[PDB]
């Protein structure tokens, strides 16, 4: 099935969002 | 423990496990029955309620 | 497909983790 590439792209985008959200969590905690 | 905290309930003394994002801060009794809720120090559902 | 199935499960798990962390960031911001 070809959809695995698009699913992987969506996973990479969602984990990049998670990474920046975790950075935002730590920043907000320190502030 | 990161995601969770233990609390004792004032009406029971019962110890319960609650998630750190379900706990809401409480206003000092100084703000009891304030006429304008914009003046509350902690503004959240529990305080407005 | 197993190769798609495992990635899709990891994606849904990361989505659930993100949706959890968004509550923490929201609470931290409002506080």
């Amino acid at each position: 099935q070809k959809d695995l590439e698009g699913l992987s792209q969506r996973h990479e985008e969602k984990v990049a969002a998670y990474d920046k959200l975790e950075k935002t969590k730590t920043r907000l905690q320190q502030e | 423990v990161g995601e969770e905290a233990i609390v004792e309930l004032v009406e029971n003394g019962k110890k319960v496990k609650v998630n750190k994002d379900d706990i809401q801060k409480m206003n000092p009794p100084k703000f009891s029955k304030v006429e304008d809720m914009a003046e509350l120090t902690c503004l959240n559902e529990a305080s407005v309620l």
